[PDB]
């Protein structure tokens, strides 16, 4: 079908540790990943789904695979106690997307930020105009607690969808600990 | 301090620089060998000791000039002796 | 724990062909790959390898990637085609000890306990062996901190094999400095080894580049060993070093005189064997 | 048609793969695949070779697992560069080179996919240094053999240069297939980095070689060299005697002092001179 | 170029090697063997063999098809290997045999006394015996 | 020794024909070899 | 099951028999010397894993 490669960026940063968000923050975002990979998988079989993180240690917990049971096993006891480092998140995402088996596939990333970020907006506008020079559409979905009215993320997606791009979105977090599947019910319907 | 010319001292000199008597310096230096900070031999009749290996110490940016100078002509010793090998042993293997 | 390593020409070329098939990237790429082999009797062996896909950007140079699917599937295939062969460590193309190779080894230490690295050469020139292998060692000291996982070069050599010598020596057919008389010693070590001591002489001269201008660590752990060198300068030509030398040279040249004495008699006897072949052939044939 | 001037270019690494995998599994006819770079009607190039694991106990060429050549074909595809499956091989252990009746059938399965697949025979046991016995072949048409039409239409003086083995002449050879001439693709870059990297003594000649036992071993040759010199005081004394070809047929049971003597003279010579000079460079270089 | 072909000749010598026995040579570098297949043959040599390592009942190596000399062998024999001396003594003492002073002392003279004190047999020159026969009623 | 080597270069002569094996025996080897491969 | 129990004999008819032999001694690591229950003595090697 359509050539893309679904790459989720999970959130094992320290601001996702409690269980105020219903069952578990980890389980809410985990099952969100499960049903969106049922959506992308059952919509297009030509998609391998791997999981990377934006913490202090941006480990490839799952090498880019077309199975999600390994994603289940790693997201179980995923240990979300770590300092967020989002500035290397763009490099650890897009460089891995340059590692892919097909660059004919469309570069599609989703990123999960349920944490206050300590980036420079100059840095994410350098990486943001880099993605303007790299043609990547990312819908960043926000979780947890955060710097509310998400700081530098509106500027980031604003400096991402520009120059006739206009297809990327920023799903900011609604700060009520509800079931996150209805929170992510918009990009699964339209990105 | 003593160079590799001699590095051989006497118990009179130990009794001068440590001002400790003649019948204690042997126990002192045997204690030093038992600890193993120094490695040497003991002669009694000539009252001298052939100290060979010392515990290594630290130094500033000034002694590296002296080690630089001792490195320096040691380079051209290898150059000078090797040039006989290259020059004379040339016709054996081109 | 590890004594020394054994490196084969098969893996030695097997880095280079992969360097050629990534040679179209031009700009910058290190050839990181998985090193395969065994070790027996604490003697490290390397027999086979492959190369993992790897990219790395210069800005924020701590972002590395190893496709562990490419690790597990291809190593499963290599275990399947050879259960004797297994993992032994890793390698990278190694010009000048890249920085991510402090945690590549930590990234894949869960496969091999002594997950060894190998630095190779792609632009082959030296007066020695352009083959290198470190080892991961961590030792907290009284002049730093805890995490002290530095790398220590275990000694290395190119090992041979009766399988590979036939095809390799077929792959030369070019030049071969055999007929070992004295000349092989005279040239592989009396010419070559002195220039081997040239570079090790020159390396501490390159370190001596810190007198007032070089980097910040001054001495601490560099000067006990050099202090042991200049401590370990040998004995001068006065004491008894002359006498036993003239003694044993005075014994060696005896045996040399005997062998040179007999050799001329051998050739003389052969000349008699040739003049009998002359004088009883000129009249007989005519 | 072909011109019996095919001239297969190969490699430097693939032969090493052939001897390693063909050697470690020696008594079984092991095999594998040849992933090369296909070029024209005349020449063909094969730069890479990956083997195949066996099926079971039994010396055979066997079958292929297209799952294994599928994922293995896609393995370096995602990492390096794509190539084309240009041929295949097996390994006669101690035989020579031909096509068996088992070999010709799995050959026939492989020429059906691409007409320029190559049957390659290696024999890494009858090889010493200047030997590889890589006589690669490919089928000739038994239909045209029934026609009696002589194939392959020689237009170049490049085919009939090597002379065939009598064992291959016992086998198919020229009734079922044909011979192919090859060469070896070399560069500068690999030749130096094998030449300077094979047998390099590190600091060995800058040693003294067992300073008690150099002269003791020097005694340990001279002592029997005396009595061997008494044999040299024995063997001269039957000259001016029966026809020294009789002195050639007769010295087949007992040793001669001549060759045995000039052996030990050379051994003591090169034993002494190297230790002599190597003893003396260190007196200058080391202070 | 000569040293390349010098080693090249030993492709014939590799594994599938059959064994005969040297008998004699007609001339220089051509000889006669006796195969362990039973039949004798008129064979060729290989040149690099030291010819002075032959001439008794040399166990030799033969090529399995061309049937020529290949290589000389270190000696070898059947099941009587040396009586391995560890678990091979019949554990019997000289004192276990009573009343055999003449025959025990006599065979002591006959076998091991020339084995050690050979130079008295040589020096007095009394022609020490080659082999010995012993017999009688059983038990 | 070296002069006994340089003076040993006066016997070398009349080394004319180095026959490899034969010609007709090579042809009969090709005939009998062709018969053995023919069987 | 009728295709499987008969499918044993499909690949089961490839195992070539083996000569019963006896080890005489060992020359080097790869050079072995044997004699069968047939006749002549041979020189032989082994598999490198056995
Ligand atoms: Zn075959």
């Amino acid at each position: 079908m359509v050539l893309e490669s679904t790459m989720v960026c999970v959130d094992n940063s320290e601001y996702m540790r409690n269980g105020d968000f219903l069952p578990t923050r980890l389980q809410a975002q985990q099952d969100a990943v499960n049903i969106v990979c049922h959506s992308k998988t059952r919509s297009n079989p030509e998609n391998n789904v791997g999981l990377i993180t934006l913490a202090n240690d941006c480990e490839v917990l799952t090498t880019l695979t077309p199975d999600t049971g390994r994603i289940l096993s790693k997201l179980h006891t995923v240990q979300p106690k770590g300092k967020i480092t989002f500035c290397t998140g763009i490099r650890v995402a897009h460089l891995a997307l340059k590692h892919r088996q097909g660059k004919n596939h469309k570069m599609r990333i989703i990123a999960f930020v349920g944490s206050p970020v300590e980036d420079n907006e100059k840095d994410l506008v350098k990486l943001a105009k880099r993605l303007k020079k790299e043609k990547v559409n990312v819908d960043i979905i926000n979780f947890g607690e955060e710097e509310v009215n998400t700081e530098k993320l509106t500027a980031f997606v604003n400096t991402l969808n520009g120059k006739d791009g206009t297809g990327s979105h920023l799903v900011t977090v609604p700060p009520g600990p509800s079931l996150a599947d209805a929170l992510i019910s918009s990009p699964i319907l339209a990105g | 301090t003593r160079p590799a010319n001699h590095r051989q001292l006497t118990f009179e000199e130990i009794a001068k620089s440590a001002k400790i008597t003649v019948n204690e310096v042997e126990l002192l230096v045997m204690k030093a060998l038992s600890v193993g900070l120094v490695k040497g031999s003991i002669d009694e009749v000539d009252k001298r000791v052939h100290m060979t290996w010392v515990q290594p110490r630290v130094l500033d940016l000034q002694q590296i000039k002296g080690m630089k100078d001792r490195l320096e002509f040691w380079c051209t010793d290898v150059k000078s002796m090797e040039m006989l090998v290259e020059h004379q042993a040339h016709d054996i293997l081109t | 724990a590890v004594q020394k390593v054994v490196v084969h020409p098969l893996v030695l070329l097997s880095v280079v062909d992969h360097f050629n098939r990534i040679g179209k990237v031009g700009n910058q790429k290190r050839v990181v790959g998985v090193l395969l082999g065994s070790w027996q009797k604490k003697v490290l062996d390397v027999s086979n390898s492959f190369a993992v896909p790897f990219d790395e950007d210069d800005k924020d140079d701590s972002v590395w990637f190893l496709d562990h699917d490419y690790l597990e599937n291809m190593y499963g295939m290599f275990k399947k085609v050879n259960a004797r062969e297994r993992i032994v460590g890793w390698y990278h193309t190694g010009p000048k000890l890249h920085k991510n190779d402090i945690a590549i080894n930590e990234l894949m230490k869960r496969y091999c306990p002594n997950s060894v690295l190998v630095i190779i050469d792609v632009k082959p020139k030296d007066l020695g062996l352009p083959t290198e292998a470190y080892i991961s060692v961590e030792e907290v000291h009284d002049d730093g901190t805890p995490t002290s996982k530095t790398f220590e070069h275990v000694t290395s050599e190119i090992g041979a094999e009766e399988a590979e010598e036939v095809g390799v020596e077929h792959l030369l057919r070019d030049i071969k400095d055999t007929t070992v008389g004295t000349l092989s010693q005279r040239i592989t070590n009396q010419v070559h080894g002195l220039k081997g001591l040239n570079s090790k002489l020159l390396d501490i001269r390159s370190y001596l580049e810190k007198v007032a201008t070089g980097k910040l660590p001054i001495n601490h752990q560099i000067i006990y060993q050099l202090q042991d060198v200049f401590n370990l300068l040998p004995d001068v030509s006065l004491q008894e070093f002359v006498k036993a030398f003239y003694l044993k040279t005075n014994d060696q040249m005896v045996v040399v005189y005997l062998a040179s004495l007999i050799r001329s008699v051998v050739a003389l006897h052969n000349l008699i064997n040739n003049k009998i072949a002359n004088r009883d052939a000129e009249k007989k044939e005519g | 048609a072909v011109d019996t001037a095919e001239q297969v270019y190969i490699s430097s690494l693939a032969l090493l793969k052939m001897l390693k995998h063909g050697r470690a599994g020696v008594p079984m006819e092991v095999m594998g695949l040849m992933l090369g770079e296909f070029v024209d009607d005349y020449t063909v190039r094969v730069i890479d070779v990956f083997a195949m694991p066996q099926s079971g106990t039994g010396v055979s060429v066997e079958a292929v697992d297209p799952v294994f050549q599928a994922k293995m074909l896609d393995m370096l595809k995602q990492t390096g560069r794509p190539e084309m499956v240009v041929g295949w091989y097996h390994s006669h252990p101690g035989f020579g080179c031909w096509l068996s009746g088992v070999d010709i059938n799995t050959q026939q399965s492989f020429e059906a996919l691409s007409e320029r697949a190559v049957a390659v025979v290696v024999d890494p046991i009858q090889s010493v240094k200047g030997k590889v016995v890589i006589d690669a072949f490919r089928l000739i048409n038994a239909n045209m053999m029934v026609l009696g039409h002589e194939p392959r239409q020689t237009t170049s003086n490049l085919g009939h240069l090597n002379k065939p083995s009598i064992q291959a002449l016992i086998h198919g050879l020229n009734r079922h297939y044909y011979s192919i001439t090859i060469n070896y693709r070399k560069n500068e870059l690999e030749q130096k980095m094998l030449l300077n990297l094979h047998k390099k003594s590190w600091m060995e000649g800058l040693t003294l070689q067992d300073y008690s036992e150099h002269c003791k071993h020097n005694e340990s040759v001279v002592k029997e060299m005396l009595e061997l010199a008494k044999n040299y005081n024995k063997a001269v004394e039957e000259e001016d005697k029966m026809t020294p070809e009789q002195l050639a047929i007769k010295n087949v049971g007992k040793q001669d002092p001549k060759r045995h003597l000039e052996e030990h003279v050379d051994v003591l010579m090169t034993s002494n001179i190297v230790q002599c000079l190597a003893a003396m460079l260190d007196t200058v270089v080391f202070k | 170029e000569f040293l390349h072909a010098q080693e090249e000749v030993k492709r014939i010598q590799s594994i599938p090697l059959v064994i005969g026995q040297f008998l004699e040579a007609v001339d220089q570098n051509t000889a006669i063997v006796g195969s362990t297949t039973g039949s004798n043959y008129y064979v060729r040599i290989l040149s690099t063999i030291d010819r002075e390592l032959l001439k008794p009942n040399a166990s030799v190596a033969l090529h399995k098809h061309s049937n020529a000399l290949v290589d000389v062998l270190p000696p070898e024999a059947d099941s009587s290997i040396m009586m391995l001396t560890s678990d091979q003594k019949p554990d019997v003492m000289y004192a276990d045999i009573g009343g055999m002073d003449i025959q025990k002392q006599e065979v002591r003279e006959a076998v091991e006394l020339p084995l050690t004190h050979f130079e008295l047999y040589k020096q007095i020159g009394i022609d020490p015996p080659r082999g010995v026969l012993m017999y009688g009623p059983p038990g | 020794h070296n002069m006994s080597v340089k003076a040993m270069r006066f016997p070398p002569k009349s080394y004319n024909k180095d026959l490899e094996s034969a010609e007709e025996r090579r042809e009969r080897e090709q005939q009998d070899l062709e018969f053995a491969k023919e069987m | 099951k009728q295709y499987e129990k008969s499918e044993n004999d499909l690949k089961a008819l490839q195992s070539v028999g083996q000569i019963v032999g006896e080890v005489l001694k060992q020359l080097t690591e790869e050079k072995f010397i044997v004699k069968a229950t047939n006749g002549p003595r041979y020189v032989v090697g082994c598999r490198r894993q056995l």
